RNA sequence: UGAAAUGAGCGGAGUAUUUGAGCUGCGCACGGCGCGCCGCACGCACUGGUUUCUUCUCCGUGAUGCUCCAUGUUGGCGAUGGAAAUGGGGUGCCCCCACCCGUCUUGAAACACGGACCAAGGAGUCAAACAGACGCGCAAGGGAGGAGAUAUGGUUGCCAGUACUUCUCUCGUACUGAAAGGGAGAUGCAAAAUGCAUCUGUGGUGUGCACACGUCAAAUCCGUUUGAUUUGCCCAACACC
RNA sequence: UGCAAGGCCGGAAAGAAAAGAAUUAGAGGCACCAAGUGGGCCUUCUUCGGUAAGCGGAGCAGGCGAUGCGGAAUGAACCGC
RNA sequence: UAAGCCCAAUUAGUGAUUGCCCAUUAUUCCUUUGGUAAGGGCGGAAACAAAUGGAGAAAGUGUAGCCCUUCCGAUGUAGAUGUGGCCUGGAGGUUAGGACGAAGCUUAUGGCGUGAGCCUAAGAUGGACCGGCCUCUAGUGCAGAUCUUGGUUGGCGUA
């Protein structure tokens, strides 16, 4: 199945907003934390310090959440899942599970094929 | 860069939804949401406005005021005419100190069983605001009442007692208690029961 | 088939059209000829005092200009260091941004209100193009508190609800020769939003007779906006 | 500076512009400098005595 | 440890900050308590009969309007 | 004595048909054209309701309920099939005749039964090819009755 | 330094009025890179393959009073180890 | 609920909207109630005036059930007054006899109209509640 | 890339009209000089006259599209491969930026204090009294509590729950006085140191939603709608009595 | 029949002319319940003590504190913003 | 023959009134976010099977926002508030997964979100439990307290 056609995706930043000083400590964890320190040079807004995240970074609503295939990902955990996506197919795309067992998910890409319901997981082989 | 110096005063506090959790509320909220936007009648906007209000500013209302505003407005109204419905976006309580009154068509979100007992028991009849928005879609010939606010004991409290002028309730749970100094002449002084404002 | 309802609406959209065709055309008759008696007074304004200049001056006379009536004030410093008497005058100017500029009229309480804001203004006395130029390309109008580009005399008609405007030359000569609906018009338009002048300014902080820009510079302020609209 | 809009706005905008076309017309402007400047040394003449 | 004794700096910038309010009404709060006691009196008496001539002017209405 | 407007508002936020998953929210509701936890959508919540759904082969089968029997579940709803070959307006015809607000979605879902149901035989006819050349260890078989 | 535009000074190109005959001609950087990579003609020109890349970009306007362009190169920004290296300025798009 | 409170909103905060400067201290202005004359003046001036000193007589071992006096007023007569004999009674007839200290009530009050003439069996009367009562064709009877 | 092209620009007509410059008619304004002659640069009205030159002007497409997406040309690369692209990830390097975090403090990059690393642990909690905002039930009444009853006088457990009851108790419906003690409706007639009569009724006044008869201004797709406003009643409130 | 006061009944209302003859990014009022503050500091002008001070103390107003950005090489407060 | 000081210009007695360079400023364009926000649509117009134009359209505070158009604001210490905002251990419901591999653990392992985070992939890891949604609940989130306990650690093959 082919997605529908949006426009252009921007994507305003690709780098992430890390924490400060986070590289210089392993204890300090890579995700982002709000700098409320008073002489903080990058709560300060200095110009060579690193940004902070606010609204101004939001991505374009209408390209926002899609994946580069151009569906967006729903989660599905068994085969019956795939039959509210047999109208939208064109726009989602099924994620299994990751705990989801070989056993079931040989059962998934079979009935996914001919309900031509896109898997963003599925194996390789098919679909060429 | 704009001079734009107490802009945030100049915005006031107006919420578009309910905190009620009653699902019925709701069902009115979407009746009059949409009489209020699709009809030119400033009753249905009025009615709309009091249905997103709390149950703090819903106050409720007495049978024995509907039966006295309502005598004041039969009088002065052509015998032709018929009476208003009366609505009341709130409560509609019984009182006891008033055994007779006139058979009114009474509209309001809820009525007490007395309440509703009197009106039914002198001929008249207690309507319920999608009954009244099939009847009257548009609020023609109504009677748009409120409840009193003003007796409650929190607006009697509210202010400092130990000013001059004020007549607001102490918080207190010993009603001997705080009665002494600042409350009489004769101790320390008196707080004055007059101040011209 | 289609609907009843579906059918009647049909019926009134389809008078609707035609109707919205009658007024456009309608108003740009009314546009086409104020308009033309418009232009036809100011070139006859401009040779009437041209003939009594020549004749005062064949006679050793002098013509007394007529005082101006009308300025266009143009705020030329930012929003910093304001103080609280400026800030207010500024702010019944509607002159709240840098480069915002506005009409006002050349009379005595508005004169002393400009005196006192000088060094934040930079005002004169507006000609013809300079109207024209600010109304047709920097006009906005305040249509239900927005801010509205006019685009068509439809809006005009509609914001000002006056038979004297209802196209883009009322607004003109309402502005332009001070008429009896000059604040009327100006009012309901938005403050005026500038580019910076291009070519530069000479010295914000100096008065315009000192070798800078923040005075009164009679009639050229018109080369100033030219440089910004 | 658009045509479009100086149209919608200005319904009389395109006599404006044939007018400022003939004013800018050599032989039209060559013309009336000789008229009047004619027109006007005699009047000033015609007053002063 | 001396500090600062007194200052008037911020206080006007706060008291404008919500505005100085203008004053009331001349309409409103006009109470003649502790005026002229002589004249307050007097007042009285004709308040009183007006408020009975007020009485009887709508009781008049009312009866008028049955009328038609 | 109980509404849809008020059904509505009671499962609106917690039903065992809405799946809020990753942000999206879906329908599991049988009775659902579309999948989507709307009011419009969710058939079985709707006095009248009429839903596309597969058939043997080809066939097209569409359930209706019609709010005549709603208080007998074993009869809410009614299954009429459609021959193979039927045109997906006769099917979006026998769901406006009972909901003409479905009319657009019944001819979409229609025409998915049917686009599904070939791609189903030729899915199905390239692995019956790719089977027949390979030899399995097992072939399990469920013993009749 | 804002990397998004260049600054090129051409041969005898020495005031602004030069500078604006120059407006929308395509400018390139040649370099080479340790790898042959692809290129244009990779199968139709197998004599273009080598190590030797281009980047492409346009005069935009001048700068300054003295002859100097604002380039802006395809979409990224030119290195800033061609500072001080030779950059050519082609003769096309053709106003002539 | 402990998930609706200030503190799961000012984790990360690190002062709980106390201040960097003020702190949040042990006890800055006393325990209790104290310094209501002195450091406290103020508030207990304006919102508790009359709060300090000595008034009126001393009761030792008061008894509130030698003093209970419970008050109803005309107008209110019909709680005690079942909804068919009200609706019987009328002026110069036979009237519902209402025993106030078996409703819960000593002193008849009379404030208002009354609404159904009644005979009230009440301990203790006013003067306008019995003058009001005879008027409107009912009547007091004492009891203890 | 024409998936509604509103164009002086697209499409149909037509070879003209008009708007400026010349030149001019009468009257009026205007300017010398004086109580009407001269001038008039060519202002205002006749939207005056002439057409010497200068311009193009006149019609036209609603959505029976509620919303989003989907339609060029020419090369290069890509013909199913350890491939061609695009994005992400990694490492180095150039040119520019760029004081050490937490913390008191008027002011910290500080020659101010705590700071070798990591893992696990670590700080607004529970109870009671009161208040205000919000949710819910009932309402001049609301509610227990303790305890009993029996489904259960049963069941390992579920069931320490749920279901049921209270002439009680409590908080209100009345407040004042230090206490003894008293204890609040309106109208009418009248002036009795507890006055009489009636009771379908805002104590009065000013300002005040909706509603009801109208009346204006504007827009109408001619059905109306949106602002104002006279009068009546004014609800909630506020202020004087 | 005059004055004072509470009303009632009417009238008139460029709804405020003309003389330079206002302007407004002008929804006014009213509550309730709470937090941090309650060491400040610096400047243009006025200003007191001191020989003066990067000194102590005030007035009107801006600013820093709480805030970066562009400029004065550098600088909490200067200049622009 | 300033690249110093005072004055004065803008390509120079030529024919008119913008030399040039730098902002988180101004104008304008794109996108986000929030309004004291302003409006339209929401009674499915009609027609239309596959093999060979599509999909959606919720009467709505807040979501992947019901959709579309329009206008304005957006920094901030102490501090307040909001969030169909993220996360953790248990409980009442509901819906799933697991010996064809659960939790836990590892990462040049990609995708999504402004973010807290979520999800997928691989394990040449593990070997038995556990995920999503609504509600309830609490010993519920760490970088630092000369913080507590355990381990490690440069100095150091040194004194
Ligand atoms: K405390
Ligand atoms: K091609
Ligand atoms: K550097
Ligand atoms: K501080
Ligand atoms: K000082
Ligand atoms: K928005
Ligand atoms: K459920
Ligand atoms: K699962
Ligand atoms: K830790
Ligand atoms: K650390
Ligand atoms: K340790
Ligand atoms: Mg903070
Ligand atoms: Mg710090
Ligand atoms: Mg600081
Ligand atoms: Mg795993
Ligand atoms: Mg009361
Ligand atoms: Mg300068
Ligand atoms: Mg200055
Ligand atoms: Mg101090
Ligand atoms: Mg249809
Ligand atoms: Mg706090
Ligand atoms: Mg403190
Ligand atoms: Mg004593
Ligand atoms: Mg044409
Ligand atoms: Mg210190
Ligand atoms: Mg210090
Ligand atoms: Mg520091
Ligand atoms: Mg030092
Ligand atoms: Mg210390
Ligand atoms: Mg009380
Ligand atoms: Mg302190
Ligand atoms: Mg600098
Ligand atoms: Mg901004
Ligand atoms: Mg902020
Ligand atoms: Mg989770
Ligand atoms: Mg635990
Ligand atoms: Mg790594
Ligand atoms: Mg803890
Ligand atoms: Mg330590
Ligand atoms: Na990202
Ligand atoms: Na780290
Ligand atoms: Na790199
Ligand atoms: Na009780
Ligand atoms: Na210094
Ligand atoms: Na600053
Ligand atoms: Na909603
Ligand atoms: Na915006
Ligand atoms: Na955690
Ligand atoms: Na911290
Ligand atoms: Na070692």
């Amino acid at each position: 199945v082919k997605p529908t056609v949006s426009k252009a995706i921007v994507k305003k930043r690709t780098k992430r907003f890390t924490r400060h000083r986070y590289e210089l400590f392993p204890q300090l964890s890579s995700s982002w934390r709000k700098p409320r320190g008073e002489d903080s040079p990058v709560r300060r807004r200095y110009k060579g310090q690193k940004a902070m995240p606010n609204k101004g970074y939001g991505s374009d609503r209408a390209t926002k959440y899609i994946t580069p295939s151009g569906f967006r990902n729903f989660p599905i955990n068994n085969v019956e899942d795939l039959y509210m996506l047999v109208m939208q197919n064109r726009k989602y795309a099924g994620v299994i599970s990751h705990t989801v067992g070989a056993r079931k998910r040989k059962a998934i890409v079979r009935k996914a094929m001919e309900l031509d319901v896109r898997l963003a997981n599925g194996n390789a082989k098919l679909r060429k | 860069g704009v001079d734009l110096t107490g802009i945030s005063k100049k915005s006031r506090v107006i919420r578009h939804h309910t905190y009620s959790t009653n699902p019925y509320i709701k069902l009115l909220i979407k009746l009059y949401k949409f009489l209020a936007k699709r009809t030119s009648s400033g009753f249905n906007k009025v009615v709309y406005q009091r249905l997103i209000k709390s149950r703090s500013n819903r106050a409720p209302i007495s049978l024995s005021r509907i039966a006295v505003v309502m005598k004041r407005k039969a009088v002065f109204t052509a015998k032709s005419k018929a009476a208003p419905i009366a609505v009341v976006v709130g409560d509609v309580l019984d009182d006891v100190r008033m055994a007779r009154i006139p058979a009114m068509r009474v509209c309001a979100l809820r009525f007490s069983k007395s309440a509703r007992q009197s009106i039914v028991a002198a001929g008249g009849e207690c309507l319920t605001f999608d009954q009244l928005a099939m009847i009257a879609p548009t609020g023609k010939n109504t009677y748009l009442l409120r409840g009193r606010k003003s007796g409650r004991e929190s607006v009697r409290h509210f202010g400092a007692s130990g000013v001059p002028g004020s007549h607001s309730k102490p918080y207190a749970t010993n009603r001997g208690k705080e009665t002494k100094r600042g409350r009489r002449t004769g101790r320390s002084y008196k707080r004055k029961a007059f101040r011209h404002v | 088939k289609r609907a009843a309802f579906k059918q009647q609406q049909t019926e009134s959209f389809k008078k609707a059209v035609v109707a919205r065709k009658a007024a456009k055309a309608a108003l740009k008759k009314t546009a086409y000829l104020r308009a033309r008696k418009y232009s036809r007074e100011y070139r006859g304004a401009e040779k009437k005092l041209v003939t009594l200049r020549r004749q005062a001056a064949s006679h050793g006379n002098y013509y007394l200009e007529a005082k101006p009536k009308v300025a266009v004030v143009t705020r030329i410093r930012g929003i910093a260091k304001v103080n609280p008497k400026q800030r207010k005058i500024l702010q019944l100017l509607r002159l709240r941004q840098i480069f915002n500029t506005v009409f006002v009229k050349m009379n005595k309480p508005m004169e002393n209100m400009l005196r006192a804001v000088e060094p934040y203004i930079a005002y004169g006395y507006p000609s013809l193009a300079t109207v024209r130029a600010m109304v047709y390309k920097r006009g906005y109008l305040k249509i239900n508190g927005q801010r509205v580009k006019i685009t068509d005399n439809q809006m005009i008609k509609d914001k000002y609800n006056n038979v004297d405007i209802v196209c883009a030359e009322d607004m003109v000569n309402q502005i332009y020769t001070c008429g009896k609906h000059f604040r009327t018009v100006t009012h309901g338009m938005w403050p005026f939003k500038l580019a910076p002048p291009a070519g530069g300014m000479r010295q914000k902080r100096r008065h315009f007779v000192e070798g800078g820009d923040y005075g009164n510079r009679d009639t050229l302020i018109n080369r100033f906006l030219a440089r910004m609209i | 500076k658009n045509r479009r809009l100086r149209l919608r706005l200005n319904p009389y905008v395109k006599r404006e512009t044939a007018a400022a076309k003939g004013m800018r017309n050599v032989a039209n402007r060559d013309a009336r400098r000789k008229a009047k400047l004619a027109r006007v040394t005699k009047a000033k003449k015609a007053a002063t005595k | 440890a001396k500090s600062k004794n007194h200052t008037n700096h911020n206080q006007s910038s706060k008291n404008h900050r919500n505005g100085i309010k203008g004053p009331v009404p001349l309409h409103l709060h006009n109470s003649k308590r502790g005026s002229w006691l002589p004249a307050l009196v007097n007042a009285r008496r004709v308040r009183k009969h007006n408020q009975k001539a007020a009485l009887k002017k709508r009781r008049e209405r009312i009866a008028a309007f049955a009328a038609k | 004595s109980h509404s849809v407007d008020l059904q509505w508002v009671l499962v609106r936020q917690n039903s065992r048909f809405l799946q809020k998953r990753g942000g999206i929210r879906m329908s599991n509701d049988p009775f659902n054209n579309n999948g989507n936890w709307t009011k419009r959508h969710c058939g079985f919540l709707n006095e009248k309701a009429a839903v596309v759904k597969p058939a043997k082969g080809g066939a097209i089968c569409v359930t209706v309920k019609d709010g005549s029997s709603n208080n007998k579940p074993r009869q809410t709803y009614k299954k009429t099939v459609h021959a193979a070959g039927v045109r997906a307006s006769d099917v979006s015809r026998a769901v406006a005749a009972v909901r003409p607000d479905l009319a657009d979605v019944s001819f979409r879902r229609a025409r998915r039964m049917a686009c599904i149901a070939s791609r189903t035989a030729k899915v199905a006819a390239a692995r019956k090819a790719r089977s027949e050349k390979i030899k399995f260890s097992r072939k399990s078989a469920r013993a009749k009755r | 330094q804002t990397k998004q535009t260049a600054l090129v000074r051409v041969e005898n190109v020495n005031t602004r009025e030069d500078a604006t005959w120059y407006v929308g001609k395509r400018v390139c950087y040649v370099y080479h890179g340790k790898k042959v990579k692809r290129c244009v003609r990779w199968s139709k020109a197998p004599a273009r393959r080598s190590t030797t890349r281009a980047l492409w970009g346009r005069v935009t306007r001048p700068h300054g009073n003295a002859g100097m362009m604002r380039v802006k190169f395809n979409g990224a920004s030119v290195p800033a180890s061609a500072i001080g290296r030779r950059i050519r300025v082609y003769l096309y798009p053709s106003q002539i | 609920p402990t998930r609706f409170k200030k503190c799961r909103h000012q984790r990360g905060s690190t002062f709980c909207g106390y201040g960097r400067v003020g702190k949040h201290r042990k006890h800055e202005s006393g325990r209790g109630n104290a310094g209501g004359m002195h450091h406290h003046r103020i508030n207990f001036d304006k919102y508790h005036p009359g709060y300090f000193g000595k008034l009126g007589m001393d009761h030792y071992h008061r008894k509130k059930n030698p003093m209970w006096k419970p008050t109803i007023n005309l107008n209110n007569l019909s709680r005690l007054i079942a909804a068919e004999e009200a609706a019987k009674a009328a002026k110069g007839g036979t009237l519902p006899v209402v025993d106030l200290q078996s409703s819960g009530y000593a002193k008849l009050l009379g404030n208002g109209h009354i609404q159904v003439p009644c005979i009230v069996k009440a301990r203790y009367v006013s003067k306008l509640a019995d003058k009001k009562i005879r008027k409107a064709g009912g009547a007091v009877v004492l009891q203890a």
